[PDB]
């Protein structure tokens, strides 16, 4: 859902059902380097880097 | 004649045509179609209009 993105929910824009896509902003997912910028909330409550 | 005046709610009594699904000669079936990104409110307004 960071680098790939994900279709999540559906919403009603002007009365027409369209999709809901969540993905990273551009800049944080371009360069191998940006892998570092992403963390996971572990079982405890700590973020672990990629 | 019975259910028009001496009733509380509308009750029509009728006979079904023999060809069971086509046009009532002098009679049409109009569709008022909302086209732009409008709202059900605006459409009804158009309808009563």
């Amino acid at each position: 859902a960071a680098w790939g993105g994900s279709y999540v929910n559906d919403f009603i824009d002007r009365g027409r059902v369209k999709k809901v896509y969540v993905m990273s902003e551009a800049k944080y997912r371009m360069l191998p380097d940006d892998i570092g910028d992403w963390y996971v909330r572990a079982a405890d409550g700590q973020m672990v880097p990629f | 004649r019975a259910f028009s005046q001496i009733k509380d709610a509308m009750v029509f009594a009728f006979n079904l045509p023999a060809i069971v699904e086509l046009g009532t000669a002098t009679g049409f079936d109009f569709e008022l179609i909302d086209q732009a990104g409008l709202g059900h409110e605006k459409l009804t307004q158009a309808r009563n209009q």
